[PDB]
């Protein structure tokens, strides 16, 4: 799509829509504007007492 | 401004390191991070258009021309 008024590729940005599995909040992933918690995953390997 | 690399300081005041000059991540307002330096213009993901131009390999044989010689979409390529 021809973009009006543009001269440099850094003047615009585009990204695909994806949500197949939600993302773990991580310092490397920018958040979506709706950063509400979409779900919760059970952290595996419970620490349990044992002898 | 004061910088540590002391190389190719662009008008934005950022010293363009020689690697940064070919880093492919254009940083300064001027497209100064892709000028006057040695680089593999195509990576393993990228297509060599016939005149020596380099572009995303996906653009090859897509029904819609892209690089300036048309090599990504010349019927000879598809
Ligand atoms: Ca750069
Ligand atoms: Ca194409």
């Amino acid at each position: 799509t021809k973009m009006n008024g543009c001269t440099k590729a850094r003047q615009c940005i585009a990204y695909k829509l994806d949500q197949t599995k939600w993302v773990f909040n991580s310092p490397d992933l920018i958040r979506h504007t709706d950063h509400s918690v979409q779900g919760k995953l059970h952290i595996p390997f419970r620490l349990t007492p044992t002898v | 401004a004061k910088c540590e690399p002391s190389q190719f300081q662009c008008t934005n005041g950022r010293c363009i390191t020689l690697l940064w000059k070919c880093d492919g991540d254009e940083d300064c307002v001027d497209g100064s991070d892709e000028k006057n330096c040695v680089k593999k213009t195509c990576a393993e993901s990228d297509f060599v258009c016939n005149n020596g131009q380099c572009v995303p390999s996906r653009w090859k044989c897509d029904g819609d021309p892209d690089c300036e010689d048309g090599s990504d979409e010349s019927p000879e390529q598809c």
